[PDB]
């Protein structure tokens, strides 16, 4: 029972380097100037173009074996398209002022950078990414 | 000793044809080619004092990027040709291909 | 020599079942059966059936060594729901699907001509 | 002979041909090849020959060797290419596919790993199962040229309670290598539970390998 | 530099590089020789000797000191060989074989 | 020796069509390559069958005993 | 020396080998057929004697 | 009718070029695998040499007797000689061949596998004859005899599946292939320039829509629509090949279902 | 000396090798010299 | 700085910071006393030698 | 007088089982016939040398007050001491069943190599220039490439089988072909072996084409125009082809160099080699 | 060679002696066994050679 | 020459070669039905018994660790730190 991040993003670049089904998108965040996010993202699965606006939740909720439908006819917590599910190797850097944060959803990784999610994020693994549009 | 070109070989299209009805007739012989003085018998010691030309087309007075690169064809002081140079191997080696 | 009879890949020999069924101990209502001398053949087959079927959890098929007739087959099922049941159901669910297909078959083989 | 590692023990397990089979792994500590190297068995006869034997010589006790003070034997051949190209980013696992991948690991606990991605189709990544050949209380940081915690290139290798997190695995982790995993396995976990990594990381790997394919023709040989 | 020229071009695809990348047999001297240049052959450490009086094959000129007289093999092995590029590499060659015969014997010994 | 009854790779009868082959040679006077298309033998891996073999048996009945 | 240098070879056996991608690190398949010529002195005990006795 | 569904493109004596349709994968190859497989069918299988002063030896000439494709329509009607409760072979699970041919012209006597002939009751059912499907009635070429050289053969044709040997194998080649334009990206096209521009189109890329350059990468599309195409040998006529196919791999469920039943009960 | 050996026989090829085959009994004698070109196989 | 010595430390305390989830985030309970003082202790622990004289 | 066969080769990896030279060769190829060879193993056995009545006699021995035979059964020789033609010989049976009074029965006679077994294909009794009675004994064995079988390609890389795959677990290609053998791609960069991939790349084209492929040294063939031709037969010309693994009927992901290759198949068979002589 | 009978004969009278017609024949027959004398590589005489000699020697 | 039970410089661990023998040695005894010090629970195989005697340290036997000199020291197994 949990929801950790939330932000709409700005997508700076979209970087397809040397792999045909994955992108590093750099997005700027819409609000804090402090919030940027880089991003590994199936193109396949979900295209990410240049200039576009995501909505990025990174939740942590709705571990034992896991089950295909059944709780898709039901526990629909995924208002979202593109669904990914990582794991905190967040080296929190300390980076200066600001408070950078690392996931890993199975080699495709994802490293925030901001303050206020000192109270706001996991530095555990369980921890979701949801995208709508 | 050839007058029309230059320094070419001495067989000519015209005895390899008689070699050649001699094939199809299975009489213009490998000892023909000798005695007409059109083939020669080399041993590494003379070979010592001769040029040889690789295949007959290095005597002729863009380039295939497939093909290799082959030398130059800068002499006209030829003695000798090489027949084929894939006889420089032996029967095991005569059957690799490429 | 030390070839084994070729007919040992289809046909058993004594003492062994076509199924062996095993109740798989790492996970609840999971079982491995081990068919005696079928192949990727089934395999493959009853596995992609068995994975259809919505109240199978989990559903793999290994054959082990390329040498032996042999494959294990595990299916995770739902609470409640029998794997052998699901199996006897993903298996029926191939015969009916190749009944059609044997009729679709002699049907359209019959309009050809030659 | 030459080599402590060229007579090691194995566990026998009697099959229908003739000709020894070899664990692939265990070929270059042998420097054996197969283009009709023959190999000698010989049968520890008493007890203590066989005790010694299994507790020397067996080959789980000759990963890391004295020679070099590394691993002496690594993944190799198939299972090297298969691994770098399973674990590439751009590769991804249809559930159809995981479950069998899965269920070949026979050191597999049953848990379904949750894909890394469960958006429009679960699908996960090929580092994920992978993962699952790795066991647990396994970490490893190596770092490339240019890699970071983000490492653009894929670069390096950091793997984190037995999920290879980043990298692609290749020679450099999976391999005989000095750092690598195996070393890791090996001391961290003990040299049995190394030597059926070995197996896990095969048979996934292979099993994957199969299904992809992977050759070499001449187009691969022109510029 | 003509070998690199040939591992840089290689996509990731590249079956060869594919290998390369990941661990498994292939160098880049294999790359380099299949696809750029096989380069210069050598027997005792020199370029091709003359074996012949001041040449070394009756194909040359007496005193000719160029790469390709005195074994260079400009071509890939994709390409193929000239006779005397072909020639030269079987001499390289067997210098190869020769002593790979004297590090196994000397070497066998060493070891004992 | 003589023509092998099917090709190894996938088990077209073969061997019912070297005396055709022979024929759609030398009195057909056709070449190979479109003479092998005509028996049927579509695929390499049946052609090498034919195209490749060698008929020592000729040679062999031509031994007294 | 004959006997010290190594050849009676005995409880031995010599094949061409290949490789399987399918025994584990440290098995060595032997076939069927070297493995009826090996043996193995074992002790008849409690332990075994079923086993034993159905190998007998 | 709901499911599996096939699609005859071609049909001949020798070929059954079709679509199979609404399948999954596996099911697809599990009968392209039944196919090259496991349909049984009859063939030369045991080979008593009497007489052989031909050039050839007898397990020369035995093995290519046991490749001369036979009868093999009423197969079912044949027991294999393993459960037949005979002694070996007899009528009822076995066909019995006799080869007899002498070098009598000083020409080159041929050998053929007309010159087979069924030396058993068949009991009215078609099988063990030879399959000729040559132009001139001949059949597989067995040996050649020069004059004064003899071929005294008797042959026995059982019931066999191509797993035992590939002797008993009803398909020639099996045809077999799927998303002809590389839709469900099954494959990732090798090209030294353009993926495009080298690889040959497939046959069926006439038989399906080529993909819009537009499009997302459809992840759902699953394969279904299998163009295989079944090539016989002879022993069975093509559209029983199939046939027995999708029957054998029923048959084969149809063992395991009633294993599910008889292993409760004692 | 060895000069009579049993002519191989395996293969029609490898009898025809044998034919052509050459020994050198005992400076530099096993590496293939220039002035082989063209009278012994490099190969 | 690179040479073959034995006990990786850098994994040990890998780890023990895997072993212990030990955040990155609150001080640590440690004493300085704990650490100076416990690896020099530590140290007086690594025998390859147990000789009680004073050569060894 | 060829020595050889053109194998539909693939240079795949496969299913693990064709890794550092091994071969995945294709099982149903063998039994029709792919590699197949006649071996004719005949033995040598002489009458006395100087030995005043000391003769030795090629017939049946069944024991008299020496007994000294071998434990290889006799029961296959004539009453002329000789096996005749056809008759299957195997174990360690007797093939020359002589015997040699010497100062009434020492069994010495030639039985059968232990680890081979055949049938006798031509027995063959002499005269010499000493009048010395000869018998001269063909045995017969046709020998299938099982695992362990040595083939090499015609480029210095020899290989074994490591497993024979049946037809339906081959990979097969669109085509319905399917490998006679597939070999691994990690043979090739090392070797250099180029020209195997050439010959491969041209046998093809060859195949297609019914005409004979000039692989000769020094040609001005080319890879280039070699590709050219293969793709005119409307194959990709640089040898691949897509494949669909036999398991499951799924494509391959990458695609498979697939063509002919002259294969040799070359003695010390595994059978020669498996002498465990455990004591 | 000159000497033997095959040198003269016909394709046939060669399967009618029961000769390959194919065979080559460079070699003898000895107590049945076909021998080959491989060519033994000598130096030449009356030829004149200079060699330098080794440091320690005093030539 | 005997050392003490005070004052012994070796190794208070097992040495690799050391259990390697003993399990051999106690295997060997356990093979001919000498009798076990401990709980088979379940096993029937007699190296995995003897390393389960070993493991719960009841294997009765005293290693005799010989130095270069000649003297030695005497180890009781129970003793000897299995951790290897
Ligand atoms: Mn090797
Ligand atoms: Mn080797
Ligand atoms: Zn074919
Ligand atoms: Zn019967």
């Amino acid at each position: 029972s949990n929801t950790l991040f939330d932000d709409i993003f700005q997508v700076s670049e979209v970087d397809p380097g040397r792999y045909n089904k994955v992108c590093r998108i750099e997005a700027a965040s819409t609000t804090q100037d402090q919030c940027k996010l880089t991003l590994d993202i199936n193109v396949e699965l979900f295209p990410v173009a240049a200039q576009d606006s995501l909505t990025v939740t990174i939740a942590s909720s709705l571990t034992r074996s896991w089950r295909p439908p059944q709780a898709g006819d039901r526990s629909l917590a995924d208002d979202y398209d593109y669904v990914m599910y990582g794991t905190a190797y967040k080296f929190e850097e300390v980076s200066k002022d600001l408070i950078a944060v690392y996931y890993s959803f199975g080699g495709l990784l994802m490293r925030l950078e901001g303050n206020y999610r000192n109270l706001n994020n996991l530095k555990q693994e369980n921890a979701y990414l949801l995208i709508r549009r | 000793d050839e007058s029309l070109g230059h320094k070419e070989l001495k067989v000519r299209k015209g005895h390899i044809a008689k070699l050649m009805a001699t094939e199809y007739q299975d009489e213009y012989t490998w000892s023909s080619l000798l005695n007409e003085g059109l083939v020669e018998y080399i041993d590494a010691e003379e070979e010592e004092s001769i040029l040889i030309a690789m295949q007959p087309e290095d005597l002729e007075p863009d380039v295939d990027p497939a093909k290799r690169i082959r030398v130059s064809h800068h002499a006209t002081t030829f003695t000798h040709c090489e027949i084929h140079p894939s006889m420089i191997l032996g029967v095991a080696a005569s059957i690799i291909p490429f | 020599m030390n070839a084994p009879d070729r007919f040992e890949l289809f046909l058993l020999g004594e003492g062994e079942s076509k199924l062996k069924i095993d109740p798989d101990t790492k996970a609840p209502n999971a079982v491995v059966i081990t068919f005696e001398k079928e192949d990727h053949t089934l395999g493959n087959l009853i596995r992609a059936e068995l994975l259809n079927d919505r109240k199978v959890l989990f559903a793999a098929y290994k054959v082990e060594h390329p040498f032996f007739a042999r494959f294990k087959l595990r299916i995770q099922t739902t609470e409640g729901y029998d794997p052998k049941d699901a199996l006897k159901n993903a298996c029926n669910s191939i015969i009916n699907k190749l009944g059609a297909l044997k009729t679709n078959f002699e049907t359209e083989w019959n309009l050809q001509t030659l | 002979s030459l080599h402590k590692m060229s007579m090691m023990a194995h566990r026998v397990k009697v099959i229908p041909y003739s000709t020894f089979r070899l664990n692939l792994s265990v070929t270059s500590p042998y420097n054996a090849d197969f283009d009709g190297d023959e190999m000698n068995l010989h049968v520890p006869q008493s007890e203590e020959t066989r005790a010694e034997l299994s507790q020397l010589c067996a080959v789980p006790l000759q990963i890391v060797s004295p020679q070099s003070n590394k691993p002496c034997m690594g993944i190799v051949q198939d299972t090297l290419c298969g691994i770098r190209k399973l674990t590439l980013r751009d590769t991804f696992i249809e559930l159809d596919q995981v479950l069998n991948m899965l269920y070949w690991v026979p050191d597999w606990d049953g848990v379904i790993p949750t894909p890394a991605i469960i958006k429009p189709k679960p699908l996960w990544s090929g580092k994920q199962i992978l993962s699952v050949a790795i066991p647990n209380g396994i970490h490893l940081q190596r770092f490339d040229e240019g890699t970071t915690l983000l490492s653009p290139k894929d670069n390096g290798m950091l793997i984190i309670d037995g999920q290879i997190i980043f990298g692609v695995v290749e020679k450099k982790t999976v391999g005989s290598s000095n750092g690598g995993l195996i070393h890791v396995v090996t001391r961290e976990k003990g040299p049995q539970v190394c030597a059926k990594l070995f197996g896990n990381i095969q048979k996934v790997v292979n099993f994957w390998l199969l299904h992809n394919g992977f050759s070499t023709g001449i187009g691969d040989t022109i510029a | 530099k003509a070998g690199r020229l040939a591992e840089v071009n290689l996509k990731d695809l590249n079956n060869v590089k594919q290998m390369v990348m990941a661990g498994s047999k292939g160098s880049f001297i294999n790359i380099a020789q299949m696809s750029a240049c096989v380069g210069q052959q050598s027997v005792e450490g020199k370029r091709i000797a003359f074996g012949f009086v001041d040449r070394t094959l009756p194909h040359f000129s007496k005193d000719d000191y160029s790469p390709e007289s005195k074994g260079f093999v400009e071509n890939s092995y994709l390409r193929g060989l000239t006779p005397q590029e072909f020639f030269f590499h079987a001499m390289g060659g067997r210098e190869g074989l020769i002593d790979t015969a004297v590090k196994t014997a000397e070497t066998g010994y060493i070891q004992r | 020796m003589i023509v092998p009854v099917r090709c190894f790779s996938c088990g077209k009868v073969v061997g019912d069509k070297w005396e055709s082959y022979l024929n759609l040679l030398q009195e057909d006077e056709l070449d190979e390559g479109t003479a092998l298309s005509r028996l049927g033998l579509k695929r390499y891996c049946c052609r090498r069958m034919i195209l490749t073999h060698v008929d020592l048996i000729e040679k062999f009945l031509r031994y007294n005993p | 020396r004959g006997n010290l240098m190594g050849k009676r070879v005995d409880f031995s056996a010599r094949t061409v080998i290949s490789g399987d991608p399918n025994l584990e690190l440290d098995q060595v398949g032997v076939p069927k057929s070297i493995a009826k010529t090996l043996t193995y002195p074992e002790v008849v005990t409690p332990y075994n004697i079923d086993r034993l006795t159905q190998l007998v | 009718e709901e499911g599996p569904q096939v699609k005859i493109r071609e049909a001949s004596k020798d070929n059954v070029d079709f679509i199979l349709s609404n399948v999954d994968l596996a099911m697809a190859n599990s009968l392209r695998r039944v196919m090259i497989a496991e349909i049984p069918t009859l063939a030369i299988d045991s080979v008593e040499v009497e007489t052989n002063t031909t050039v050839l030896a007898d397990e020369f000439i035995a093995h290519r007797l046991g490749l001369i494709p036979l009868q093999s329509m009423d197969i079912e009607q044949l027991e294999y000689s393993r459960d037949c409760f005979c002694e070996d072979h007899c009528d009822k699970c076995s066909v019995v061949l006799t080869l007899q041919a002498f070098g009598e012209s000083e020409s080159t006597t041929n050998v053929y596998s007309k010159d087979l002939v069924i030396v058993s009751n068949l009991m009215g059912r078609n099988i063990g004859h030879p399959i000729i499907q040559d132009k001139e009635g001949n059949g597989v070429l067995i040996c050649k005899l020069r004059k004064g050289q003899e071929l005294k053969l008797t042959c026995v044709a059982k019931k066999g599946i191509a797993k035992e040997h590939a002797k008993w194998g009803p398909a020639a080649a099996i045809e077999f292939e799927y998303d002809p334009w590389n839709k469900l990206k099954h494959t990732d096209y090798w090209y030294e320039q353009d993926s495009a521009k080298e690889w040959p189109q497939s046959k069926n890329c006439e038989y399906e829509d080529p993909p819009n350059e537009g499009d997302p990468f459809d992840y759902k599309a699953q394969a279904d629509t299998f163009y295989m195409n079944v090539e016989s040998v002879g022993s069975i006529p093509v559209d029983q090949v199939v046939v027995r196919g999708i029957d054998t791999l029923q048959k084969k469920v149809a063992s395991i279902l009633l294993a599910l039943t008889q292993m409760d009960q004692d | 000396a060895g000069v009579s050996q049993v002519l191989n026989r395996y293969t029609y090829s490898s009898t025809l090798s044998h034919l052509r085959r050459t020994n050198t009994p005992i400076a530099k004698p096993r590496q293939l010299h220039n002035t082989h070109w063209g009278l012994v196989c490099p190969a | 700085a690179n040479w073959p010595l034995p006990v990786n430390i850098r994994r040990i305390i890998q780890n023990a910071q895997q072993t212990f989830h030990i955040d990155h985030t609150k001080p640590s309970d440690l004493t300085i006393k704990d650490i100076v003082l416990g690896v020099k202790d530590l140290q007086e622990n690594l025998l390859v030698l147990r000789g009680k004289n004073e050569i060894i | 007088l060829p020595a050889g066969q053109n194998a539909i080769v693939a240079i795949a990896c496969y299913s693990g089982y064709n890794q550092e030279d091994s071969m995945i060769m294709n099982q149903s190829s063998i039994d029709r016939g792919l590699f197949r060879s006649l071996f004719f193993r005949s033995y040598m056995d002489q009458e006395k040398k100087y030995g005043m009545s000391i003769t030795e006699t090629f017939e049946k021995p069944q024991r008299t007050n020496t007994l000294r035979m071998k434990h290889g059964t006799y029961d296959k020789l004539d009453d002329d001491g000789l096996i005749a033609p056809g008759v299957r010989v195997s174990g360690e049976d007797v093939i020359i069943g002589k015997t040699t009074p010497i100062s009434s029965k020492r069994d010495a006679s030639t039985p059968l190599r232990s680890t081979e077994n055949g049938i006798v294909d031509q027995v063959l009794v002499t005269t010499n220039q000493d009048g010395l009675k000869f018998v001269k004994v063909r045995v017969r064995t046709t020998k299938i490439p099982q695992i362990g079988d040595k083939f090499a390609s015609r480029h210095g890389q020899k290989g074994t089988i490591g497993i024979t795959y049946r037809r339906e677990d081959m990979p097969f290609t669109a085509e319905g072909i399917v490998p006679d053998l597939i070999i691994n791609p990690h043979a090739i960069p090392s070797r250099m072996t180029v020209a195997h991939l050439i010959e491969c790349l041209l046998s093809k084209v060859a195949a297609l084409s019914g005409n004979e492929g000039d692989a000769s040294p020094f040609t001005d063939i080319t890879v280039e125009g070699i590709s050219k031709l293969l793709r005119e037969h409307g194959y990709q010309s640089r040898g691949f082809e897509v494949m669909y693994n036999g398991h499951t009927g799924k494509k391959l992901m990458a695609q498979i160099f697939f063509g002919p290759t002259y294969y040799q198949r070359l003695r010390h068979m595994v059978d020669d080699k498996i002498h465990a002589r455990a004591r | 060679s000159k000497n033997c009978y095959l040198s003269e004969a016909t394709e046939s009278d060669l399967y009618k002696l029961k000769e390959c017609p194919f065979d080559m024949g460079g070699y003898f027959i000895i107590n049945g066994s076909e021998k080959v004398l491989i060519a033994q590589e000598r130096s030449a005489g009356n030829i004149v050679q200079v060699f330098k000699k080794a440091a320690p020697s005093p030539i | 020459k005997a050392i003490p039970k005070d004052q012994r410089a070796t190794t208070p661990y097992m040495t690799k070669y050391e259990r390697a023998r003993i399990l051999g040695t106690r295997a060997l005894q356990i093979s001919m039905n000498a009798p076990v010090f401990v709980d088979l629970e379940g096993e029937t195989d007699p190296l995995r018994i003897a390393m389960k005697e070993l493991a719960e340290k009841k294997i009765p036997l005293v290693i005799r660790r010989y130095l270069p000199d000649g003297s030695f020291e005497d180890w009781s197994v129970e003793e000897l730190i299995v951790d290897l």
